[PDB]
């Protein structure tokens, strides 16, 4: 007890007194405890000049007696003596303390965001950055770009990417360490919009880091401030790149606002480039030539010819493997299953026409001139409302005066047999491109007042309002839905008003609320797939909250599935977790959360190769129920896409797997319908192509989301099948040099020819039609050493890529 | 790096203790659920309830059992009593539709 | 840099800790998924 | 209840097996519907029934049958479980304390003979739960009679 020291007046006894302390403490820790009320008549005199190492020591038994907070708040009344002399360890507790309040203190003035901030003393922000001296003089770049997220603040973080060295392009992945982390946007693209600038006034342009916020930041000026420095700096070559990335990964509406101040040889440059013809011709040379089929078991499920919703089965799954081919023999080699076809599968026949002809924008029209929705009046009508379905799929995102041209004949011809694929070709073809006239002439087709036409205009508004968050939009379609006595008008519209809202995260919740408190099953399922786009690619728990809660408590089995399905769309960015929480949701008793899950998690996994989710499928296709074996035949599809033989044994095992249960009568028709609907899946694209939802970039594909949640549910509406074309994307190596001009060239590849077989030295590929690759293969090729022709940019992913002349 | 994973192992974390609280409220509303179905096992069937001159045991589950009517029958047995009470000989009531061994 | 890679032992091990934590919680979770899915088959058993 | 519509038996140069979007259609097959039942499944087939909203009315109809199991007005059915309240109630939980040596006194010989057959039989003999549910209406007892000190005074 040598604090009764203390009670003597003259200080000499208490420098006296903390002379004693600082050093025979260690066995007094504690005894400081009842007396440091005590110290704190030391502590509170201002006329005490050592009142500060009194701090110190009053530290010094709140540490032993666990007090940290506190410690913190005598560490800032501790003075100059305290932050000099640091030994044994005191500091890495005071530092994790004063840290981590630091930043949580940052965090609470930035939700302010401005003014009546509190007060931030100087001494816990001089340690900050006085201890990040460590971080600056001893050149480590993963603690120093650490504490710079800790900090939530933009001018130390400036800093430190002003450190010396480098850090040549280590601001990139930086930031995919932050939005692999990121919380909410409200800071993030405020840090993200300083580094593209201090990139422009680096030595060294690079323009992946202005890709990562042109898909990040995406606002529609500084795409057009970007692009007019290109056209200042009169960029031709290397600006291919990021101009390319542009009309890929960038919204429609970014596209119309870069083209919009852009305009006000390269103008016609910029105009082949954001309209992306280039791209589909590219495609279409590029699904002719390299076209791997094998019409063999188009022939095993031709002569089935079960008279049960094989209707679509068959065509659906060769329109998958076949798409953009336009050589389509398959009216030819099937005949009498095509006489067969009676009511909605003339619709589905004439629709896998657009499938399988997706692309080809210019002869599309024409061409099908034989297959023309007729309309000759021995009504099929659903046969000649296909045929506009058909005409919308090819058209889906860009498009043209064929827009218009179903839109007179939805003014045309009959109704509401028009209405049912034509609407659904005037919206998809608009989708994104927040069209306006289409929004008036759909409310007056809307009150026509018929049913089967309910889902046409229902995804046909939601699809042109995609992105617009827009009012009278939602009002009117929450208007119409009273007075209506059908339910694929209430679908249809929930759809709708989902799709009307993508990536919203939280500024959708207040209607997600109102549609989820609502009675009304068909809103809530509505509410379902609206907080799943809205919350596509972010993990965040809120939407998880009440998401999951009508996963649990809610008495319709349906709109569960919808719920448990959403999974995988706001989390297919961490697909790994999704086994493991799913793993007993997938054991339910209803096999209807069994589906919805066995779906999750095959979109969700899909772009990966983890081999949990086919083992936790493999129970699923022996369940007793049929549409769950149904389902877990098309997830296990989806997973194995593009992926052969020597990815996961399962492949062939699952390939007789298919042609066995639709070649055996006796298995039911449902559960076998997504057996051949596996065949088109797994040979989408022949084998070329398959479903991306995640770009490399790290924005997410809108088109293939939209495309795979629409076809969710196929039994409601058939032609929904056709929706999942849109998802399908081009994985290839294109060599294009620039314009026109096509070089020669070969490049080496390190991987075995096993891993080449689709059903070494150095690989043989095009030389730009571009040539198959798999994304497990794009990262050990290199480019040709020795060739004319070598890229400026350095390889790593596929597409299409600048090439330099050597 | 190192505090760039640290603020990404807490993530899946949070995740799962999320999932933690689902599946507690989850299998809680379908323990309810299973307190409701035995209600319904309870409940079935009947009252009243026809009894029937009962032989032996053929195996697990079933069994073979006149009627007071005598004819010999084979019927699953009731779930939750195989054994202990049913016995070689018995007079078992069977159900009034079915005449399920109860 | 005991700022640092060296505090990086302690910030990771709270971490760590709620790993550990959060396991013995997600056991927690997994043999009441083993009851849960026994009653669940149970179910399957009365609806049976 | 049931559902049942005859098919054309002018149909049989064409084919028997419609519909298009299955949804309905092979959700209402299942349970298969027994056997007699589906052997009518040949020159019969089965339809759909939703029921339809209207749903204040359904609400209101819903509280009806619930007054089963709430109380009779909501107010009335508890309020007699405030006229009887413990009466008159004891005497069956004098019953449910009877249940409580009863089945309470073959419990105790559960364990032990746990321990001689080494272990499990599977078992348990529930024999749980139960005089819980008595407690429950403990929680009644607690809970009418603490009504008494609002009842009684003013």
């Amino acid at each position: 007890g040598i604090i009764s020291l203390l009670d003597e007046d003259e200080p000499q006894l208490k420098e006296f007194a903390l002379h004693k302390l600082n050093a025979v403490v260690n066995d007094f820790w504690a005894e400081i405890s009842e007396s440091v009320d005590k110290i704190e008549v030391l502590y509170e005199d201002e006329g005490f000049r050592s009142r500060q190492f009194a701090a110190l020591v009053a530290s010094k038994v709140f540490y032993h007696l666990g007090a940290f907070e506190e410690s913190l708040n005598y560490a800032l009344g501790a003075g100059d003596l305290f932050n000099v002399n640091d030994n044994s360890e005191y500091v890495e507790t005071i530092i994790a303390k004063c840290i981590d309040h630091y930043t949580k203190q940052c965090v609470e003035n930035a939700d302010l965001p401005e003014g009546e901030k509190k007060p931030i003393d100087q001494r816990l922000e001089g340690i900050v950055n006085k201890m990040f001296q460590r971080c600056l003089d001893d050149h480590k770049y993963k603690q120093a770009i650490g504490i710079a997220l800790e900090t939530r603040r933009l001018d130390v973080f400036e800093k430190t990417i002003l450190e010396s060295n480098d850090v040549p392009g280590m601001l990139a992945y930086s930031l995919k360490l932050c939005m692999s982390l990121m919380q909410n946007k409200q800071f993030r693209n405020k840090v993200l919009r300083v580094l593209v600038k201090i990139y422009m006034n680096l030595e060294k342009p690079d323009f992946i880091n202005v890709c990562q916020c042109l898909i990040f930041l995406d606002d529609p000026q500084a795409v057009s401030d970007i692009l007019e420095k290109l056209v200042k700096e009169d960029n031709l070559l290397m600006a291919y790149q990021i101009c390319f990335d542009l009309y890929e990964s960038a919204s429609q509406q970014f596209l119309s606002s870069v083209i919009q101040n852009l305009r006000t040889d390269q103008t016609l440059k910029m105009i082949k480039i954001l309209s992306g013809e280039m791209a589909i011709e590219l495609h279409l040379q590029f699904l002719i030539r390299n076209n791997n089929t094998d019409l063999m078991i188009l022939k095993n499920t031709k002569d089935a010819v079960r008279n049960s919703v094989c209707h679509t089965a068959t065509v659906i799954a060769n329109s998958f493997m076949h798409c953009g081919t336009t050589s389509d023999q398959f009216l030819r080699d099937n005949l009498e299953w095509l006489a067969r076809a009676t009511n909605w599968a003339k619709f589905t026949a004439t629709a896998s026409l657009g499938v399988i002809h997706k692309g080809h924008e210019k002869e599309a029209l024409q061409l099908m001139a034989t297959y023309l929705p007729k309309d000759t009046s021995p009504g099929s009508a659903y046969q000649e409302g296909g045929g506009l379905y058909a005409l919308g799929l090819i058209h889906a995102n860009h498009g043209g005066d064929i827009i218009d041209y179903l839109l007179n004949q939805l003014k045309n011809a009959s109704n509401d047999i028009v209405r049912h694929g034509g609407s659904l070709g005037l919206g998809l073809a608009a989708m994104g491109t927040a069209r306006q006239d289409v929004y008036d002439l759909l409310k007056t087709n809307l009150y026509q007042d018929d049913a089967v036409t309910g889902e046409a205009a229902g995804l046909a508004l939601g699809l042109v309002m995609l992105g617009s968050k827009n009012a009278q939009a939602i009002e009117d379609m929450v208007g119409y839905a009273q007075e209506t006595q059908h339910e694929k008008i209430l679908r249809g519209l929930a759809v709708g008003i989902a799709l009307v809202m993508y990536g919203r995260m939280e500024e959708a919740d207040a209607l997600i609320e109102s549609l989820c408190r609502d009675k009304d099953p068909i809103l809530r399922r509505s509410g379902m797939y609206t907080v799943a786009m809205a919350y596509c690619g972010s993990g965040n728990n809120k939407a998880i909250r009440r998401l999951l809660h009508v996963a649990v408590s809610d008495v319709n089995d349906d709109v569960r599935r919808a719920a448990v399905e959403s999974l995988g769309f706001i989390l297919f960015r961490t697909p790994e977790q999704c086994p493991s929480v799913v793993s007993l949701l997938s054991e339910s008793y209803n096999p209807h959360v069994r589906y919805g899950a066995a779906m999750a998690l095959g979109i969700c996994c899909a772009g990966t190769g983890n081999k949990e989710a086919i083992n936790l499928l493999e129970p699923m296709t022996n369940d007793p129920v049929n549409y769950v074996r149904q389902g877990a035949l098309i997830a296990s599809a989806l997973i194995m896409i593009q992926q052969t033989e020597i990815t996961c044994p399962k492949v062939n095992q699952f390939r007789q797997l298919y042609s066995k249960v639709i070649n055996d009568k006796h298995d039911d028709v449902m559960a076998k319908f997504g057996a051949i609907l596996a065949q088109g899946i797994l040979d989408a694209g022949g084998h070329n192509v398959t479903i991306s939802l995640q770009s490399r970039t790290g924005h997410t594909h809108m088109p293939s989301v939209v495309g795979v949640l629409v076809f969710t549910q196929f039994w409601f509406w058939f032609p929904l099948s056709h929706f999942l074309s849109l998802a399908y994307t081009p994985t290839c190596v294109i060599g294009l040099n620039k314009d026109l001009k096509m070089p020669k060239v070969q490049y080496k590849s390190n991987c075995k020819p096993s891993t080449f077989a689709y059903p070494t030295a150095k690989a043989k590929k095009k030389e730009k039609n571009p040539a198959r690759v798999m994304p497990a293969q794009l990262k050990v090729l290199t480019m040709p050493e020795t060739c004319r022709y070598q890229p400026f940019k350095p390889l790593s992913i596929g597409g299409i890529i600048i090439l330099k002349d050597t | 790096d190192l505090y760039s994973r640290y603020k990404k192992l807490q993530q899946e974390l949070e995740f799962l203790e999320v999932q933690e609280e689902y599946i507690k409220d989850e299998q809680k509303n379908l323990k309810k659920e299973f307190l409701h179905a035995q209600e319904e096992v309870k409940r079935i069937q009947s009252i009243p309830l026809v009894i029937g001159q009962f032989l032996e045991a053929v195996d697990q589950n079933t069994a073979i059992v006149g009627s007071t009517t005598g004819s010999n029958y084979y019927v699953r047995i009731l779930s939750t009593i195989d054994r202990e009470l049913l016995k070689p000989n018995a007079s078992v009531a069977l159900h009034k539709h079915s005449n399920a061994l109860v | 840099l005991e700022e640092g890679k060296a505090g990086s032992g302690l910030r990771q091990y709270y971490l760590s800790k709620i790993e550990e934590l959060q396991l013995i919680v997600n056991d927690k979770s997994q043999n009441l998924r083993r009851l849960q899915a026994q009653r669940n088959e149970l179910n399957a058993k009365v609806r049976l | 209840i049931d559902a049942f519509r005859l098919i054309n038996a002018n149909m049989m140069v064409l084919g028997h097996e419609p519909r298009q979007t299955t949804s309905n259609l092979g959700h209402l097959n299942k349970p298969s519907i027994q056997a007699l039942i589906h052997g009518l499944n040949r020159h019969y087939y089965s339809i759909t029934i939703n029921y339809r909203k209207n749903e204040l009315e359904q609400k209101m109809l819903l509280n009806l049958h619930k007054k089963s199991w709430m109380e009779g007005l909501t107010l009335q059915d508890y309020s007699e479980h405030c006229k009887h309240n413990e009466s008159v109630v004891k005497e069956m939980l004098e019953l449910a304390k009877n249940y409580n040596k009863a089945v309470e006194e073959e419990d105790k010989m559960t364990p032990e003979q746990l321990a001689i057959k080494n272990v499990g039989k599977q078992d348990p003999k529930r024999h749980l739960e139960e005089h819980v549910d008595v407690l429950m209406t403990s929680n009644i007892v607690q809970c009418l009679a603490a009504m008494l000190d609002t009842v009684v005074f003013k």
